[PDB]
């Protein structure tokens, strides 16, 4: 890796500088280098990793959607350029999935980190599914579901129902069901069950945790209103 | 810095 | 449908 | 080069799609390929080329300023990363200056294109000057001045004082005087005489040309009232 000769601590420092400079491709490359050192990530570090790649893939997804919209309205140039952006998006998703499989998920030292990474795996397969077709899409969808489901199983056993990571996983898994897997019934059931089981415990939470949890509950609610 | 032509 | 914003 | 097998018209079309998708690195690469076909750019195509590279170097300049400020307030990591961004910025400026010198700047042009490209040459040397130090800075500063001055001489002989390209050149040359060349009196004098000479000829213009000209006049006045 291009970052193999740089100290782990220097890579983390430069990731934070890149964030300040809004250089998210650099930030992602620095965080990739830090992951490839082979050590576990702290909570702050895996948030840096997530933010960096979300900004990168988010820009590619938005560009892909612009180009796909022009293509659908409509020579080969629009399709060609959409395919170029698509291939770059797939490359970034493959890179993130590679970090998670080699070896962030298996090395995660606590349930919260494990769930965080398995959710991320589901998310990046989901981003692949948005642009995939045919048999590849079907394989990708099954991979996304399996990752999300493993995260669900762990979060149910190890995390309280108001935990923000558990809630965020349920949010994204239910979006997967509705938007990708054409399973609106599963999306609604998952969001509803998650919402109810969190609501039961809101009174046990501090002021800040209550705000955190109801924030994501409202995200579940917005999706339920769209869906129901 | 002073602003230059925005295009 | 929107996903988690972070 | 990676664009050599693509049709000129397809490159221009994809530059326009890249602009819609706000993919300015791609846009610049497509326009570079179009320039390398060896045909003169139209007015519209010159604007595509300029917008593309403006946005690329604009992001690099903004990041450089962030990192330089952090470095000034302050291990080698900040300097290393500022130097990385600086080198990439210089690489883009060298690319643009290379296109101008190898393909676009000619003796036998229409005044509009000759002034456009010499102004651009001045701008990209000015961006190099922003990050240069010492005597190296001195030669870069004189290269910017020489390009702006040649553009000014042509613009005063061959274009009316309301011409928007002429006005934008005067605006940027005045910024050069103020910000780079330590000549605020010359900056102010140039902005004032340019504004006043355009004002006096607005009565010759249609509604459309009047809007084009007065928008740049307003920028000149903004800088004058900032500076005085
Ligand atoms: N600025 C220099 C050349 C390209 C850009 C101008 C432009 C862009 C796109 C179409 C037409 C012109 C421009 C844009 C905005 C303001 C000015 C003064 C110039
Ligand atoms: N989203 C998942 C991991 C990173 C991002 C969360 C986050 C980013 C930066 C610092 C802390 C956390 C995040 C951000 C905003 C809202 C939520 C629900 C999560
Ligand atoms: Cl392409
Ligand atoms: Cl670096
Ligand atoms: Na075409
Ligand atoms: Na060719
Ligand atoms: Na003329
Ligand atoms: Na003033």
């Amino acid at each position: 890796g291009a970052m193999g000769s740089m100290e782990r601590a220097s890579l983390i420092q430069k990731a934070k500088l890149a964030e300040q400079a809004e250089r998210y491709e650099d930030m992602a490359a620095f965080m990739k280098g830090a992951v490839e050192k082979g050590e576990e990530l702290s909570c702050e570090e895996r948030n840096l990793l997530s933010v960096a790649y979300k900004n990168v893939v988010g820009g590619q997804r938005a560009a892909w959607r612009v180009l796909s919209s022009i293509e659908q309205k409509s020579g080969p140039e629009v399709r060609e350029y959409r395919e170029k952006v698509e291939t770059e998006l797939q490359g970034v998703c493959d890179t993130v999935l590679g970090l998670l499989d080699s070896h962030l998920i298996k090395e995660a030292g606590d349930a919260e980190s494990r769930v965080f990474y398995l959710k991320m795996k589901g998310d990046y397969y989901r981003y692949l599914a948005e642009v995939a077709t045919g048999d590849d899409k079907k394989r990708i969808i099954d991979s996304a579901r399996s990752a999300y489901q493993e995260a669900m199983d762990i979060s149910k056993k190890e995390m309280p129902p108001t935990n923000p990571i558990r809630l965020g996983l349920a949010l994204n898994f239910s979006v997967f069901h509705y938007e990708i897997a054409n399973s609106p019934e599963e999306a609604i059931s998952l969001a509803k069950t998650t919402f109810d089981e969190a609501m039961a415990d809101l009174h046990t939470l501090s002021e800040d945790s209550y705000k955190d949890s109801t924030l994501i509950m409202q995200l579940l609610r917005d999706n339920l209103t769209l869906w129901t | 810095r002073t602003p230059s032509l925005p295009g | 449908t929107p996903s988690l914003p972070g």
